[PDB]
Order: C-alpha cells, then sequence, then structure tokens
C-alpha cells in the first residue's frame, strides 16, 4: 500500500536543525515528483520545497532558500527536510506530498515543528462563577491557563465527562512571548450546588497536569 | 506569482450553489488544483488541471478556467462539504496557494451571552491581574469587544480569541482578556466589558473586592 509516513518533528530552537523524514511505501519515490508543505497554526497552505525524480534537481520557495534542505535516498524510499538556521516563522505543521497530475494527491500525516527558546509550564487561574457571570438561568465557569511555552496544552473539563457547553479557544501569543488560553462551560445555575467543575490542563512538554476546581467567588462581606 | 482567493469567507445553506474564485497574478495555462481541508486533517486533492475531476471525488464538485479566472463550485453543498478550500497553481517550478475561503454555515442572528470574570486572588501573587469577558454562542462573527477601567477605554492591552463554528448550534464564541499589572489594578476600581454585535450593545461591569 502507497503509505506517506512523517517523522522527525518536536521542539527545536533558533537557528538550530530538525530533520524530517517522509518515507514512501508502495510507488518508487525517485519515480514522481515530492514535495513539503508546511501550515503554521491557524494559517494557509505555503509550499516549501520540491525533488525532481530524474538527476535530483530541488527547488525551494524564497522564503526558505539556502536555510532548508530537502532531500531523498531510494534505499530508504524517503525524502529528507534539513531545516538549518531555523526561525519562529517556521513553526508550523511539515507535510508531504507526492505529485500527480500536475498537483498533490497523497499526503502524509504531517508532523509538527515547534520552535522555542525554552520551555515554561503553565499557571492555571480559575475564572469564578458568581452574580456578574450568572444570566438566564446560566452561569459560566472557566480555566485561564496563562503563560506556557510552546503549544499544544488540553483542556477537558471533569475528566471529558463534561462536554457540552465547553469551549476551549485557541491559544494567543501575548506579547511576552507566552502563550495563553481560557476554557470556560456554561452550566445551568442551579448546578453550581449540586456539581463540582473541574478543568484538566495537560501541557507535555514540561510534563505538567494541573487539575483546577472551579468554585463560586466567595464574598468577604 | 499570486494566487489571489475569494472570497474569504461565506455562509450558505445546505443545498446552496456555491462558487468559489482564484485569480492567478500571470497566466499559469491551465495548471492548477484544487483541494478541501478539515480541522487537523491533510488535505485531499479535488480538482486537477483547472477543470478534470480527480477519480473518487463527488460529481457536485467541478471547477473552470476563464483566462487567469479559475472557479470552484459545488452545485448543491452538502453537509460534508463544509470546510476550508484552497486552490494551487504548478506552473514552472514554483507552488502557490490561494490564502483560503472558509466555507461557513448559515444560521440566523443571534445575540451572546456576555460574562465577566474579574482576576483569582491566586493570580495577584505574581504581579499581574488578568480580567476575562466571554461572549457565548452568537452570530455572525462580527463583535467589538471594548474595556473600560475607571470609565477610561483601555487600548493595548487586550486581546481577543475566537472559536470555529460550534458543530451543533453553528455559533461562535469569543474572549477577551485585559492584562493589567498588580498595581494598576487595585488603584482602580470599576471595571466594564463593553459588547457591541449586530443590533445589540452588553456592558457587565463589577467594581474591585466586590461581591
Ligand atoms: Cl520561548
Ligand atoms: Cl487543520
Ligand atoms: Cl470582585
Amino acid at each position: 500500500e502507497v503509505q506517506l509516513v512523517e517523522s522527525g518533528g518536536g521542539l527545536v530552537q533558533p537557528g538550530g536543525s530538525l530533520r524530517l523524514s517522509c518515507a514512501a511505501s508502495g510507488f518508487n519515490l525517485r519515480s514522481y515528483y515530492m514535495h513539503w508543505v508546511r501550515q503554521a497554526p491557524g494559517k494557509g497552505l505555503e509550499w516549501v520545497a520540491s525533488i525532481s525524480p530524474y538527476y535530483s534537481y530541488t527547488y525551494y520557495a524564497d522564503s526558505v532558500k539556502g536555510r532548508f534542505t530537502i532531500s531523498a535516498d531510494t534505499s530508504k524510499n524517503t525524502a529528507y527536510l534539513q531545516m538549518n538556521s531555523l526561525r519562529a516563522e517556521d513553526t508550523a505543521v511539515y507535510y508531504c506530498a507526492r505529485h500527480g497530475y500536475g498537483a498533490m494527491d497523497y499526503w502524509g500525516q504531517g508532523t509538527l515543528v515547534t520552535v522555542f527558546n525554552q520551555i515554561q509550564g503553565p499557571s492555571v487561574f480559575p475564572l469564578a462563577p458568581s452574580s456578574k457571570s450568572t444570566s438566564g438561568g446560566t452561569a459560566a465557569l472557566g480555566c485561564l491557563v496563562k503563560d506556557y511555552f510552546p503549544g499544544p496544552v488540553t483542556v477537558s473539563w471533569n475528566s471529558g465527562a463534561l462536554t457540552s457547553g465547553v469551549h476551549t479557544f485557541p491559544a494567543v501569543l501575548q506579547s511576552s512571548g507566552l502563550y495563553s488560553l481560557s476554557s470556560v462551560v456554561t452550566v445551568p445555575s442551579s448546578s453550581l450546588g449540586t456539581q463540582t467543575y473541574i478543568c484538566n490542563v495537560n501541557h507535555k512538554p514540561s510534563n505538567t497536569k494541573v487539575d483546577k476546581k472551579v468554585e463560586p467567588k466567595s464574598c468577604d462581606k | 506569482i499570486q494566487m489571489t482567493q475569494s472570497p474569504s469567507s461565506l455562509s450558505a445553506s445546505v443545498g446552496d450553489r456555491v462558487t468559489i474564485t482564484c485569480r492567478a497574478s500571470q497566466s499559469v495555462s491551465s495548471a492548477v488544483a484544487w483541494y478541501q481541508q478539515k480541522p487537523g486533517k491533510a488535505p485531499k486533492l479535488l480538482i486537477y488541471s483547472a477543470s478534470s475531476l480527480y477519480s473518487g471525488v463527488p460529481s457536485r464538485f467541478s471547477g473552470s478556467r476563464s483566462g487567469t479566472d479559475f472557479t470552484l463550485t459545488i452545485s448543491s453543498l452538502q453537509p460534508e462539504d463544509f470546510a476550508t478550500y484552497y486552490c494551487q497553481q504548478s506552473s514552472y517550478s514554483l507552488i502557490t496557494f490561494g490564502q483560503g475561503t472558509k466555507v461557513e454555515i448559515k444560521r440566523t442572528v443571534a445575540a451572546p451571552s456576555v460574562f465577566i470574570f474579574p482576576p483569582s486572588d491566586e493570580q495577584l501573587k505574581s504581579g499581574t491581574a488578568s480580567v476575562v469577558c466571554l461572549l457565548n454562542n452568537f452570530y455572525p462573527r462580527e463583535a467589538k469587544v471594548s474595556w473600560y477601567v475607571d470609565n477610561a477605554l483601555q487600548s493595548g492591552n487586550s486581546q481577543e480569541s475566537v472559536t470555529e463554528q460550534d458543530s451543533k448550534d453553528s455559533t461562535y464564541s469569543l474572549s477577551s482578556t485585559l492584562t493589567l499589572s498588580k498595581a494598576d489594578y487595585e488603584k482602580h476600581k470599576v471595571y466594564a466589558c463593553e459588547v457591541t454585535q449586530g443590533t445589540t450593545s452588553v456592558t457587565k461591569s463589577f467594581n474591585r473586592g466586590e461581591c
């Protein structure tokens, strides 16, 4: 079966080097053009590089010239993208795809390249329901996950039992270089004394788990 | 060669006829393709050579070229076809894509539920105070969020994030976060989130050290 399995992705420092692999099975690789196209989170499709099947004449996008190097090896039937002089603009999922009928038919699953200076685990803060969070029989509560780097953090509520009403927002880049996101849920107001609400924050690059029971704001007077 | 794609977004109904166009910056002959992508999955080849159907793709799909105008059309939009679409040109050697056409679901207008969240006392230990305003399940996407500290309109110290369309009610939800210094937060008192969306304006407020 024609399979395009990618590997090599991971965290990498700026002006550094990482090698992605595009393992081709089924077909011969040196018989079709091969391309790398990438996609920065929440952005469009950007072509990165191509390698010709005969005599391995390579061509790259203006943005990557001289920094990225594409290569192939028929022994392993895999193409490589050697990335050098890595920038933060290079953070993206990198796909490999085969050329067929003037376009691109088969694709890899895509491996993530995460540029980073240093790893920062998250601080998690409660977004507590109160009278300023209660409208039309509905109370809102959530979890603020702040100052982590890099992505992703994943958020669940009550270990996945609580799924309806949930909104986990895309992470945003604060002017500090650290990421930040919130995960909220709307629940019936009456439930606030009937059910506990726990957000489960997972940040694999710092091996941090946090579990935050979100409770109504206690009134001081 | 710039593949300029239009529109960036549009909302139609199931059974609507839908047309997406892509205009090449210089003649690319007919060396053009169309892809569909659904979140967290690789693109699927839809049309190759401007007009020819890739084998296996549904027949409501089709493309066409007039000069440097390349068009994609779904004659009767099906639920599976709600996605983002991309054109591509492959002339000579440098490949370029379109910016994207998000095809979203039409639904009736809806005002947001507006909730406001003071900073937690745990956070103040770090010297920064975050105020979060939540706009819940509204349609369509367009919304202005303004932040007021002691009646003084803020700028530069807020950021916004929007969800994609909800898988059930096809609404959007937005959050805004205002970031202040601990000291700046503890000197002022009244914190307000003003929301304008559609023909609706909502202000939610609290006074520091309330409840
Ligand atoms: Cl960093
Ligand atoms: Cl995606
Ligand atoms: Cl308060």
